[PDB]
């Protein structure tokens, strides 16, 4: 697992409200981000299998976002 | 999004693509626009969760977001399945 911890902090602190960040917080976030990518990729893949195709495309993510409530926050940026 | 400034709002597309591939069968392929869309989803995920963690510690008059706030935020926003394995991970840092 090797997501860059410095990039993650930059993204967290893009929010002006955020002030200081603990030492372990970005590490933990890296792990969570990984599980998020896995689950979203895999859910999208099943829409790819069902369309019988072999390339995961943007529309496959748009469909996945609409099927799962935990991904409902993404409909503002990946509209179907 | 080719500027260094623009690129700095996202995790690198190479680190994201490697992870995406781990969840797919070896024969699977991923278009370019799918990798970029995944890039934006991850930054949105980081801002979403941080937004809730930030709110909690502000209500508690604390200035530092830590690992406990983050997992609380993930429970609050519905990511319960990530929370169990992460709790054990974050416990390794405190003990």
């Amino acid at each position: 697992h090797s997501l860059p911890l410095a990039r993650i902090k930059k993204i967290m602190k893009a929010d002006e409200d955020v002030r200081m960040i603990s030492a372990e917080a970005p590490v933990v976030f890296a792990r969570a981000c990984e599980m998020f990518i896995l689950e979203l990729t895999l859910r999208s893949w099943n829409h790819t299998e069902e369309n019988k195709r072999r390339t995961l495309q943007k529309n496959d993510i748009a469909a996945a976002v609409t099927r799962t409530d935990i991904f409902d926050f993404l409909v503002d940026i990946v509209p179907r | 999004h080719m500027s260094p400034r623009e690129q700095d709002r996202f995790l690198p597309i190479a680190n994201v693509s490697r992870i995406m591939k781990k969840a797919l069968p070896a024969n699977a392929k991923i278009s370019k626009d799918a990798k970029e869309t995944m890039q934006e989803c991850v930054s949105e995920f980081i801002s979403f969760v941080t937004g809730e963690a930030s709110d909690k510690c502000q209500k508690e008059k604390r200035k530092t977001i830590n690992g406990d706030d983050l997992l609380w935020a993930m429970t609050t926003l519905g990511f319960e399945d990530y929370v169990e394995p992460l709790k054990v991970y974050l416990q390794r840092f405190r003990e």
